[PDB]
């Protein structure tokens, strides 16, 4: 596949500037994936040290944003829930 | 143990409290005569699996212990005239369970600390925060009257 980043301005209502760019080209095959090399297969690839692999999981995944209001307390239990109950790196 | 320690902290038996928690943890932690280190070191043992119910659980008590003990240590050191040890424990109040009336009182307490150190502009921070979060703005307006007396802002003092 070839990869095409398209850019459009919003401020100018002329639609004046519809620049594009060809950002490259991905070759991919079964002889590639049979040797791992691009996959993410969990827990072996626990220690996250190629940041592309973080960016792939922040792409692929079902994202959901929550506000939390504790209106008659302070809210500090989070970090413990994260680090102790959920055992976050 | 939580409950025992709640009795001894209401009835001012802090030396026996220390001794109990020293015995609970490794007694190797014998020289750690700070409570607010032992109480943190003290580990409730389980997630509390399918046992009978309870109105409260080890952690839900330990988290009240740390805040109440630290609040009390802070106020003692303030009145006793060490508003340099106070600030450590009065921030340990807000870094853990702190119902909002406990935080208002932690903030007036820090207003006092800083006024006694000679930093009236920092004391004003915490008293404004206590005004905002509190439905109880007696102890802050009083700290403010004492602050304007310390400076000389007599019209402002009389308005406060």
């Amino acid at each position: 596949c070839t990869v095409l980043l398209q850019i459009m301005e919003r401020e100018s209502g002329n639609c004046p500037k519809d620049r594009y760019v060809v950002c490259g080209r991905v070759f991919l095959s079964l002889e590639d994936l049979s040797t791992g090399k691009y996959l993410l297969t969990f827990p072996k690839k626990k220690p996250i040290e190629h940041m592309e692999d973080l960016f792939a999981l922040l792409a692929a995944f079902h994202k959901s944003c929550f506000q939390i209001t504790s209106p008659g307390y302070a809210l500090n239990s989070m970090k413990v829930w994260l680090l102790e109950h959920m055992k976050c790196e | 143990v939580g409950l025992q320690a709640a009795l001894w902290l209401s009835a001012d038996r802090l030396g026996d409290l220390a001794l109990l928690l020293e015995t609970l943890n490794g007694s190797q932690s014998g020289a750690s005569k700070d409570l607010l280190l032992l109480l943190k070191t003290w580990s409730p043992p389980a997630e509390e699996l399918d046992a009978p119910l309870t109105l409260q659980d080890a952690q839900g008590l330990k988290d009240v212990l740390l805040t109440a003990f630290a609040y009390r240590q802070g106020l003692q050191e303030l009145i006793t005239g060490n508003p340099d040890k106070a600030l450590s424990s009065l921030h340990e109040a807000a870094s853990g369970l702190c119902p909002r009336p406990v935080l208002v009182q932690v903030y007036t307490a820090l207003g006092s600390c800083h006024r006694k150190m000679g930093n009236p502009q920092r004391a004003l921070l915490y008293l404004v925060a206590a005004l905002k979060e509190g439905s109880a703005w007696g102890p802050p307006l009083l700290e403010a009257s004492r602050l304007y007396q310390q400076l000389g802002d007599t019209t402002a003092e009389l308005e406060s």
